[PDB]
C-alpha cells in the first residue's frame, strides 16, 4: 500500500516561522489525480482544517488561517510541506498531514501526528538527577529507584529505560508548573531489591526541543 | 440531454471547486469512472436555495411531487452551485416559471407542461377563471439582493441507464499494454475473439475498421492505437492422440498433437 | 459561516444503542457530504462510516448513519456498544471550498476497589549537589481513590515553600499515581536533621523519612 | 457560549404568512423566556411580543410566536404582511444574567421616474486658493438612473489623482443627486490652461469647463 511519514521539528517559538514537511513513500504525488491536505488537532479539542492543495498550484485554505498558510508541492522529491506564520500560543495542536481523495469526502489514510508545543521565551534544556535507592526507599520485597527531570522547556520529555527494555512497572508523570516558569517530572520503575546491586538502571530522558540526550546512570545511595 | 458515442471524463466536472452542493447516490463518487453504463441522460433546471434539500430520493413536498419525482431506485447524480451574478437581475427576474399545483400525483421522469388554470375544483374549472381558481405556474421572486437560501440555483440531474447495449458514454477499458505473438483475448469495439496479433503486410484503406478472407471470418484487425493492421489466429488447433504399442507388449504410451506447435521431436504431422 | 453542532458528552451503557447528532447552522445537511471519524486517544482518526448511508470495509455493521434533512441535523446511529468503541466522533463537512469539522463527542460510558498508596523517597542526588541545587522527590502510586494529600515536613516545620505536586493520573493496572517534589538549597537540606514525607489518603497516613548520609 | 440563530433576509409580499424562525445553540429554547423586537431604522425597539405567546397592548394580533422546542427553535409568525411591518425584529433570551439578541429579520418593502442629468461644475475656490489648496467640484442632481460616471480632464488629458465621488442619493422631488470632489494644488491649477467636469449618463455626456480668471 502507501503510507504518509510527518518531519521536521516538533518546536517552534511565538512568532516564527514554522516548517512541517510529509513525506510520502509506495505511491506518487502527481499520479492518481490525488489531493493533499493538512489537519491539525489541539489535546482536548476538536479536529480543525488547515488546508488543502493539488499537485499543481491549486489551494485553499481556512478563513481563520487565511493569509498565514503556505504550502508547496515538489514532485521530485514525491513530499509536500506547510509553512505557518506568525504562529502563537494557541498553535498548540497535533498536526497530521492528511491523505485525501474526494474533496467532499474522506481523509483515508491518516499519518501519525507530530506534537507541537510552542515554546515561548527561550528553550530550556533539562537537569537530569538520579535517585538513589536506599532502605529507607522500599517497602517489602520490591524497590523503587528513578530519575528526576527537574528545570526544562518546554513540553515534552520522553524517558526510557534501558532503551526500552523495561516497561513493566514504569510510571511516567505528568509535569507540573515550578515557582518561577520552568517544568518538573520524574519517571520511576519499581524493581526486586535483590536486583539492587546486580542489576544496572540507566534512565534515558530525551528533550527534542532543546536537542539535548542524556543518560544518567541509577545506583544505591553512597553514605559519606 | 441525451449523451451517445462520446467519450466522458469526470474528473473535470470534479475539480471546478465551484459547487456549493454535490449529491450523487447509487455509486460511489470515487469509483464511477471505472465503471460505465448505456445512457447519461442530463436534466438541468433552475431551483431556489431553500428547495435544494427536497431534490432527493423519498422526499415529500410542492415542487418534486409535482414537477420531477424521485423514485426509489434513483442512480442519478445531482451537481448544483450558485449562480446569482447571471440568473438574476435588478428590478425582478421573474423569467423562470414553477408549477404549484396539480391535481394527482404524476410519475417519475415524467414532465408536465399543461397550462391550465388550476382550482379546488380542479376538474370543472378548466381554462376559464372561477372561483378559487388560480393559474397553478406561478412566478418567482428572484433577486440579487437577497441571502443565500432563496439564490438561483442550477440543478442538473446525470442519470443512468440499466438496460442491454454496449457501454457508449463511458469507456469500460482503457488502454493496456499491447501483447502480440500469444493467444490472448481482445475487444476491439466489435467482437471478442481469442488468438494471437500478428505483424501483417496488408494495408488497409482509411476508412475501415474490421477485415474477413474468404471464408468470411474476422481475421485482421487494425489496432485504433497508432493505425498498425494486426491478424487474427486461432491458438487451438485440432485435438491429441495417443500412440499405444499394444497389449503383452509394453505399458508406455506416446502423446501425438493434431496441428500444434510445440523425448519430444517436431513432427510434420504435430508434436 | 457554516458549522457543524456536535454533543460533548453521550454516555450509555454497553450492549444498547445510541444516536450521536451532527447539526449544521447555515448549511443543509443533505447539501454536502458528511463524514465521521472515530479517534483513538492518543493515534491517528480513522474514518469510521462515509457516504452517510455505507460502510468501509473494515468497521462492523453496527455504525450506521442517517440524514434528516429537515431538522438539519445528521445522525450516526452506532448498536451494541463495547470496550473498543470508547473513543471521540468527529462529523465532517465541506461548505463550498472550506472543510469543516464538527466539536467532538467522547464516548465513555462512565468504580474500582481501593488501593494502598504505596510511597517512596529519595534524597538529593550528590550530583544536584554540585550543581548548587537540591529537590526531595515524594511519590505516591497503586492508590485509589485518586484523591491524595501531600505535606513536606522539615525538622523546624512543614515545608510549604518550593512545594510542587502533581494530580493523581491513572495508571496501566488502573490505579493512580502522584508525585511532588521540593525544591530546596543544599544549605537548607543540611540545616534539618531530617527531612520526611507525609501521605494522608482514606485517613490513613504512610510516612517516610530520609536523613543526609 | 449560547447564541441564538437568526434568518438574516427575510422576503414576503404582503397580506400572505411568513414564519421567522429564531434557533439556540447549546441551551433549549425552553429554558427562557424568548422576546422579539421590532426596531424601525432609525428608531428605538419596542416590544411585539413576551412570554413567547403574549401580544402586548398596542400590537395587532398577527404578531403570533410559536415554540418549537424539540428543534430548540423560537418561531414568531406573521400573518397578513403591511407596509409598516417592514422594520427589524430581534429574537431576545435571558440565556444566564447575560441578555442574548438575535441576528435580525427585515421585512422587504415587498423605482423613480426618469429624468435629465444636470452637471454644475465649480472652479477651485479663491479662499481655497489662498489657504493653498484647489478643489475642482463638479455635481449631479435631478436625475435617473442613479448611476452616473465621473471623469475628470485637464484640458485634454484624464485626472484620477486627488478625485472624489460621491454616491447618488435621493432628493425630494424623487430624483437623484451627487457631487465629485477633484483635490489639486494650487499650482496645478494654473498650470493648465482649462479644467472640465465630463459626466457619462445613460450614453449621453453634458460637460462643463472651468478657467482660472
Ligand atoms: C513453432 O514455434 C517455435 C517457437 O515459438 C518456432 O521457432 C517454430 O518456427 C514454430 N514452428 C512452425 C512450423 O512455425
Amino acid at each position: 500500500q502507501v503510507q504518509l511519514q510527518e518531519s521536521g521539528p516538533g518546536l517552534v517559538k511565538p512568532s516564527e516561522t514554522l516548517s512541517l514537511t510529509c513525506t510520502v513513500s509506495g505511491g506518487s504525488v502527481s499520479s492518481g489525480g490525488y489531493f493533499w491536505s493538512w489537519i491539525r488537532q489541539p489535546p482536548g479539542k476538536g479536529l480543525e482544517w488547515i488546508g488543502c492543495i493539488y499537485y499543481s498550484g491549486s489551494t485553499n485554505y481556512n478563513p481563520s488561517l487565511k493569509s498565514r498558510v503556505t504550502i508547496s508541492v515538489d514532485t521530485s522529491k514525491d513530499q509536500f510541506s506547510l509553512k505557518l506564520s506568525s504562529v502563537t500560543a494557541a498553535d498548540t495542536a497535533v498536526y497530521y498531514c492528511a491523505r485525501q481523495l474526494w474533496l467532499r469526502g474522506r481523509f483515508d489514510y491518516w499519518g501519525q501526528g507530530t506534537l507541537v508545543t510552542v515554546s515561548s521565551a527561550s528553550t530550556k534544556g533539562p537537569s537530569v538527577f538520579p535517585l538513589a535507592p536506599s532502605s529507607k526507599s522500599t517497602s517489602g520485597g520490591t524497590a523503587a529507584l528513578g530519575c528526576l527531570v527537574k528545570d526544562y522547556f518546554p513540553e515534552p520529555v520522553t524517558v526510557s529505560w534501558n532503551s526500552g527494555a523495561l516497561t513493566s512497572g514504569v510510571h511516567t508523570f505528568p509535569a507540573v508548573l515550578q515557582s518561577s516558569g520552568l517544568y518538573s517530572l520524574s519517571s520511576v520503575v519499581t524493581v526486586p531489591s535483590s536486583s539492587l546491586g546486580t542489576q544496572t538502571y540507566i534512565c534515558n530522558v530525551n528533550h527534542k526541543p532543546s536537542n539535548t540526550k542524556v543518560d544518567k546512570k541509577v545506583e544505591p545511595k553512597s553514605c559519606d | 440531454k441525451r449523451i451517445s458515442n462520446c467519450v466522458a471524463d469526470y474528473s473535470v466536472l470534479y475539480n471546478s471547486a465551484s459547487f456549493s452542493t454535490f449529491k450523487c447516490y447509487g455509486v460511489s463518487p470515487t469509483k464511477l469512472n471505472d465503471l460505465c453504463f448505456t445512457n447519461v441522460y442530463a436534466d438541468s433546471f433552475v431551483i431556489r436555495g431553500d428547495e435544494v434539500r427536497q431534490i432527493a430520493p423519498g422526499q415529500t413536498g410542492k415542487i418534486a411531487d409535482y414537477n420531477y419525482k424521485l423514485p426509489d431506485d434513483f442512480t442519478g447524480c445531482v451537481i448544483a452551485w450558485n449562480s446569482n451574478n447571471l440568473d438574476s437581475k435588478v428590478g425582478g427576474n421573474y423569467n423562470y416559471l414553477y408549477r404549484l399545483f396539480r391535481k394527482s400525483n404524476l410519475k417519475p421522469f415524467e414532465r408536465d407542461i399543461s397550462t391550465e388554470i388550476y382550482q379546488a375544483g380542479s376538474t370543472p374549472c378548466n381554462g376559464v377563471e372561477g372561483f378559487n381558481c388560480y393559474f397553478p405556474l406561478q412566478s418567482y421572486g428572484f433577486q440579487p439582493t437577497n441571502g443565500v437560501g432563496y439564490q438561483p440555483y442550477r440543478v442538473v440531474v446525470l442519470s443512468f441507464e440499466l438496460l442491454h447495449a454496449p457501454a457508449t458514454v463511458c469507456g469500460p477499458k482503457k488502454s493496456t499494454n499491447l501483447v502480440k505473438n500469444k493467444c490472448v483475448n481482445f475487444n476491439f469495439n466489435g467482437l471478442t475473439g481469442t488468438g494471437v496479433l500478428t505483424e501483417s503486410n496488408k494495408k488497409f484503406l482509411p476508412f475501415q475498421q474490421f477485415g474477413r478472407d474468404i471464408a468470411d471470418t474476422t481475421d485482421a484487425v487494425r489496432d485504433p492505437q497508432t493505425l498498425e493492421i494486426l491478424d487474427i489466429t486461432p491458438c487451438s488447433f485440432g485435438g491429441v492422440s495417443v500412440i499405444t504399442p499394444g497389449t503383452n507388449t509394453s505399458n508406455q504410451v506416446a502423446v501425438l498433437y493434431q496441428d500444434v506447435n510445440c523425448n519430444v521431436f517436431q513432427t510434420r504431422a504435430g508434436c | 459561516n457554516f458549522m457543524l453542532t456536535q454533543p460533548h458528552s453521550v454516555s450509555e451503557s454497553p450492549g444498547k444503542t445510541v444516536t450521536i447528532s451532527c447539526t449544521g447552522s447555515s448549511g443543509s445537511i443533505a447539501s454536502n457530504y458528511v463524514q465521521w471519524y472515530q479517534q483513538r486517544p492518543g493515534s491517528a482518526p480513522t474514518t469510521v462510516i462515509y457516504e452517510d448511508n455505507q460502510r468501509p470495509s473494515g468497521v462492523p455493521d453496527r455504525f450506521s448513519g442517517s440524514i434528516d434533512s429537515s431538522s438539519n441535523s445528521a445522525s450516526l446511529t452506532i448498536s451494541g456498544l463495547k470496550t473498543e468503541d470508547e473513543a471521540d466522533y468527529y462529523c465532517q463537512s465541506y461548505d463550498s471550498s472550506n472543510v469543516v469539522f464538527g466539536g467532538g463527542t467522547k464516548l465513555t460510558v462512565l468504580g474500582q476497589p481501593k488501593a494502598a498508596p504505596s510511597v517512596t523517597l529519595f534524597p538529593p542526588s550528590s550530583e544536584e549537589l554540585q550543581a548548587n541545587k537540591a529537590t526531595l522527590v515524594c511519590l505516591i502510586s497503586d492508590f485509589y481513590p485518586g484523591a491524595v494529600t501531600v505535606a513536606w515536613k522539615a525538622d523546624s516545620s512543614p515545608v510549604k515553600a518550593g512545594v510542587e505536586t502533581t494530580t493523581p493520573s491513572k495508571q496501566s493496572n488502573n490505579k493512580y499515581a502522584a508525585s511532588s517534589y521540593l525544591s530546596l538549597t543544599p544549605e537548607q537540606w543540611k540545616s534539618h536533621r531530617s527531612y520526611s514525607c507525609q501521605v494522608t489518603h482514606e485517613g490513613s497516613t504512610v510516612e517516610k523519612t530520609v536523613a543526609p548520609t
